[PDB]
Order: C-alpha cells, then structure tokens, then sequence
C-alpha cells in the first residue's frame, strides 16, 4: 500500500532521475543480466552484449513505464492494465524476476542520485517496485 | 561458490576502500528503515521510531560495525564461508530464531549501500560479483540450521 | 482470482476432509517442520517433538481458520483479517514460509484423498491456498 | 548433497516401488495443469486446453516418460548430480531457455504426486528427504545457465 508519504518521495526520487530515466533503465536492465543470468532466458532474441541497442532501447521502455507508474499512482491497475497481460499472459515472467529487476534499479537508482536516496527514499522505493511487481504478476491467475 | 579470480579481485580491491564505521551502520540501518519488520530482532536496540531515529542510534551503528566485521573474515576466506560462518550461524538459529531469509534482505541492502557510496566506480561486473559473495554469505549463515 | 469451478472445487474437496481437517493440518504442519527446518523459527516456544501435542492443537486452529477461509469465500480479506495482523504484524512471517506450508497442505491431502485429487482440484486448492496465503500476507509493508 | 544413509536409503527405496512409466505422466501432466504457464514451452504437444486434453495427451505421457527418466538416472547418482545433469542443464539452458525456477516447481509437483501414490507410506520424514533430492536435481540442473 502507497502512502501519502511514499507517493511523495517516489515522485521526487523519480523527477530527479528526470531525463535520465532511460539510460537509468538499461543501466539497470544490464545489471540485472550480469547480476543474475538466470533473468536472461526470457530475452533469447536480444544481443544482451555490453551497452547495446536492444538493450539500450529496451531500457527506454522500462523506464517510461515506470514514469506512467510514478504520474499515475494512486490508480496503478488501469495505467498499468496492458502492462499486465503482457508479463502474466503472453510473456508470462516468473514474479521471482521482478525482484530482481527492482534490486536492480534500486542499485542503478542508488548509485546516480548520491544525495537523494536516503533511508526513506530507498524504503518508499522498495514499496513502490513492489506495487509495479504485483499489479505486474497480479493476473498469473 | 564459482569465484573467478577476476572478481575475488574485483570483489578485494573494493573492500579495501570501504570506511567500515560508515558502511556498517548505514547497511545495518537501511535494513531496519526498509524492512521495518526485522526491526523486531533489536527491540532490545532501543528507539528505532524514526529514520532519523535508526540512522542516528549507537547501538544500531556498533552492531552494524560488527556485522561488517564479519563480512570481512568471509572475504578473508571465501573458499571457506561455511567453516568461517558456522558457530554465527547457530547463534543466529539457536539463541536468536532469524529466519534465514532475512540474510538476502541484509545482503541486497548492503549491495544496495555499497553502490550509493562508490556510485559510478560500482559498474555492473563489480555488482555481478558482491552478488556472488553476499549469496555465499546468507547461504553460510544458513547451512547450520537445523 | 478465484473462479466460480476453483470454488465449486476447493468445497467438495474441503468437506471430504471432514473432521480430519485438524488432524490433517498437524500432519501438514508437521511434515513443513520435518521438511523446511527453517520454518521453525517461528516456533521457538513450542514442543516441536513427533507426536506433540502443542503441535496437533494448533494444526487444529489452522484447519479451522482455513474452514472459515472457505465459507467466506467471497469475502476472504475481511473473514480472515484478524489473522493477517496476527501473521503480518505481530508475527511477522515472510512470506516464503506460506508456500512451504501450502505445499505441505497439498502433500498431506494429496496422501489422504487418492481420489479426490485430480488434477482440476489440485489446480484449484494451490490457488485457494495461494489465496489465503495473498491475505495474510498482504500488510507486510 | 547433505543426503544421510538413512534418507539415501529410504530415497532409493521407496523408488522401486515407482512406476516410471505412468509417474512421469502424471507429473508433467499436473505441472501442466496446475501451473499453466509452463505449457508455453510445449507448444509442439498439440492440445492442452482442458485438464483431459493434457492428463490425456500422449506426447505428454511420453514426455513425462523421459523426464522421469532422467530423474531415475540422477537418483542412481546422488553423490555427483551435478555431473549427471550437467548436459541436460546447457540444454536446458542454451536452446531451451527454461528459467531454472520452473525446475522447483516440477520437482515440488513431483513431491506431491508421489504423496497420491503412496498415501500414508509417504511419511513425513521419507518427504524430507525428497525435498532434499527434488532441491538437489533443480540446483543441477540450474548449474549451468551462464
Ligand atoms: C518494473 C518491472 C517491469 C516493468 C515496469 C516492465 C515493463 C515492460 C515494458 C514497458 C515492456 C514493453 C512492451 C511494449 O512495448 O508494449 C516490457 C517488455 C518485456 N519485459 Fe518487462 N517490465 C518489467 C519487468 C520485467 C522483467 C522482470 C522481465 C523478466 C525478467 C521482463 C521481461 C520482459 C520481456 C521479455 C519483454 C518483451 C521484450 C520484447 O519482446 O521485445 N520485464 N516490459
Ligand atoms: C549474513 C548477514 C548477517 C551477518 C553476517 C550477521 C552478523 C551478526 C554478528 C557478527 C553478530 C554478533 C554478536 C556476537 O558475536 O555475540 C550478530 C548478532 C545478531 N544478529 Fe546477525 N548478522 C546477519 C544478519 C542478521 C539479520 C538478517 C538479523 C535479523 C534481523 C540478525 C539479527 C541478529 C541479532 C538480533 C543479533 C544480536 C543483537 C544483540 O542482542 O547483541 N542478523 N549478527
Ligand atoms: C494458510 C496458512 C496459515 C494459516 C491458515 C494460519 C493460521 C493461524 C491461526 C488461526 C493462528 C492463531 C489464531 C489464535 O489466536 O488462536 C496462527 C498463529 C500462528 N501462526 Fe499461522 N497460519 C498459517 C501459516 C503460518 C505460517 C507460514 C507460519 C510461519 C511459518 C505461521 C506461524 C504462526 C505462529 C508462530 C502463530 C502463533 C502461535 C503461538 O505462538 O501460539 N502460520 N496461524
Ligand atoms: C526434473 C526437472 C527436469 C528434468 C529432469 C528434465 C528433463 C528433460 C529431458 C530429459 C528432456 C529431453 C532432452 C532432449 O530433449 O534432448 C527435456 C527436454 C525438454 N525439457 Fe526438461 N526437464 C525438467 C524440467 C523441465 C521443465 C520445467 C521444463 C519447462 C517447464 C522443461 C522443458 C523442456 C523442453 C521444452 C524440452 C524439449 C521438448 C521437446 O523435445 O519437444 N524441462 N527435459
């Protein structure tokens, strides 16, 4: 459950991330390959080499959904809704990944914005990965 | 605990710069901030109310001091984790009842805290190896339960 | 979610069960010490010995709750809110934990009801279980 | 593999009693049903749509056949899984991209469908010990993904 509070530290954490959300996005994105091999296996059709295209863009489109995420938070199901059928029912991702991918951006996040990821901003961050995950996985079944 | 050379050298020259006063208290606190429920275990730690209150209490900076502490005799021995962590392990199954998956919160976090110290010098292959060595660590801090 | 057959099934299976219901939730929460000693953990005061009796009781008072699980069906979130402060708030169980016990729960009906565990009711118990188990679980953060 | 005599024994034991051919069905048949995401990776099996459609399929019941198959082979081997499915994991891994936790899930379907066989003789401690082995052949197999 957002409160009041998490909402506003997510939504200043992420407009400090601003135009870096993207390459935020395939930063993390790249260390979550490393990181984890295991995650690999859902991306067979991708060049997964050190910064590239696929994963460059791609991290470009996780990281501006996430920002629908942060603008549309205190309704994340419906913003999220196609997202949702994309990862349960077609891609059809195991929920272990999804932590995974949130560790990661943490770490990405943590690293690049020294100053704003205090104890709370890292806490409400969590939260906030956490509800994108689920309504993410929500509809397994 | 496949540790290739190039990251039990990764993972070395990293510790090396770590200011373990500082890291040790902030991995320890950001664990009782994010994860409020592992708050419990050190009730006996006094007030841990508030952020600020948890980052700023004596008894949760020492403990985090000798937490890292630890960490440090297990990169001393990777090729031992086990050995190295048994009697902390039963300590913590037997006296104290952590259910052991709050060691992969303890690590994530701690990962989490090394790269919002060393920012840009955390590239992705250094983080791929802490992963290794802080999954050796839970899993050494396990192996003795029963 | 759970559907109309899933709950048409978890039913028919729920009252084969009977008045084994206690005794089979010992027998579940025996088999999850027997198998995951970690689970224990959250058991430090209780006599976890083969036979005990601190055990059977409380197996007892899990059946029932899942009992009452099943007759609210329709509204589980709220029948069983009482037990997710007890679990999430004071307790603080993680998670993983559920899953151990709900795959205990499976094992020790699977073992009692040859043929009442096809197939389609397994699929659905896993998912009322995982259900109950969304529940309890929920105010974790 | 923390596998004592006693568990080994009764492992091994037990396991004569298995029919391999009709187990194998009922197993990878319920992983279908139960968790059906994984039909994903069988598309070339033709129907699953109901639970009859796959409990019933015949490439399923063959399928079903080799996994258990190979599983037999691993418990004739409990002292070095790793090797023994040290081929079947690059392929598991390499032109099949299975994510390895699918492996936990067959192997807990596994538990569970020997629990329907046995009955009451599926003790609680003879269940310990196939956890241990269900754990040990999903590791191994886990062991090569790269
Ligand atoms: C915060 C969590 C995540 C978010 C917000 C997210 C978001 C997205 C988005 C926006 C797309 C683009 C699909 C489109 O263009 O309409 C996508 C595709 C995809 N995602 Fe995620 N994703 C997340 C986690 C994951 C993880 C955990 C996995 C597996 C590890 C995953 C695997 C995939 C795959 C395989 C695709 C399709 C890529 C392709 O086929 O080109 N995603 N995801
Ligand atoms: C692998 C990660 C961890 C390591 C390396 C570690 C290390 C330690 C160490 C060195 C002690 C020293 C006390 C002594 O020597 O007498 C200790 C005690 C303790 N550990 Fe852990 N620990 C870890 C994770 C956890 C976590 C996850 C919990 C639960 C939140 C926890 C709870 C405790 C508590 C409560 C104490 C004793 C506090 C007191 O009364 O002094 N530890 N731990
Ligand atoms: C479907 C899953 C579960 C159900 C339905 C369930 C049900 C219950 C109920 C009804 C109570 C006590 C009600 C009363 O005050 O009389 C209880 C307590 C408790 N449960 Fe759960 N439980 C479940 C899973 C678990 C999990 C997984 C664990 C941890 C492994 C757990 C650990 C405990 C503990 C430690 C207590 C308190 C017992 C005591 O100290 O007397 N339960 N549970
Ligand atoms: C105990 C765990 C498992 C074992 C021992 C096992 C064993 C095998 C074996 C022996 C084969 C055939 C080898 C070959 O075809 O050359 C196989 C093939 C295959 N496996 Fe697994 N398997 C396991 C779990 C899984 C699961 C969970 C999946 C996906 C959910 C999977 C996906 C596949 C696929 C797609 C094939 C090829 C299918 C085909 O030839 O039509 N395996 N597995």
């Amino acid at each position: 459950v957002l409160s009041p509070a998490d909402k506003t530290n997510v939504k200043a954490a992420w407009g400090k991330v601003g135009a870096h959300a993207g390459e935020y996005g395939a930063e993390a994105l790249e260390r979550m390959f490393l990181s984890f091999p295991t995650t690999k296996t859902y991306f067979p059709h991708f060049d997964l080499s050190h910064g590239s295209a696929q994963v460059k863009g791609h991290g470009k489109k996780v990281a501006d959904a996430l920002t629908n995420a942060v603008a549309h938070v205190d309704d994340m199901p419906n913003a999220l809704s196609a997202l949702s059928d994309l990862h349960a029912h077609k891609l059809r991702v195991d929920p272990v990944n999804f932590k995974l991918l949130s560790h990661c951006l943490l770490v990405t996040l943590a690293a690049h914005l020294p100053a704003e990821f205090t104890p709370a901003v890292h806490a409400s961050l969590d939260k906030f990965l956490a509800s994108v995950s689920t309504v993410l996985t929500s509809k397994y079944r | 605990m496949h540790l290739t050379p190039e990251e039990k050298s990764a993972v070395t020259a990293l510790w090396g710069k770590v200011n373990v006063d500082e890291v040790g208290g902030e991995a320890l606190g950001r664990l009782l901030v994010v994860y409020p429920h592992t708050q419990r275990f050190f009730e006996s730690f006094g007030d841990l109310s508030t952020p600020d209150a948890v980052m700023g209490n004596p008894k949760v900076k020492a403990h985090g001091k000798k937490v890292l502490g630890a960490f440090s005799d297990g990169l001393a021995h990777l090729d031992n984790l086990k050995g190295t962590f048994a009697t902390l392990s039963e300590l913590h199954c037997d006296k104290l009842h952590v259910d052991p998956e709050n060691f992969r919160l303890l690590g994530n976090v701690l990962v989490c805290v090394l790269a919002h110290h060393f920012g840009k010098e955390f590239t992705p292959p250094v983080q791929a190896a802490y992963q290794k060595v802080v999954a050796g660590v839970a899993n050494a801090l396990a192996h003795k339960y029963h």
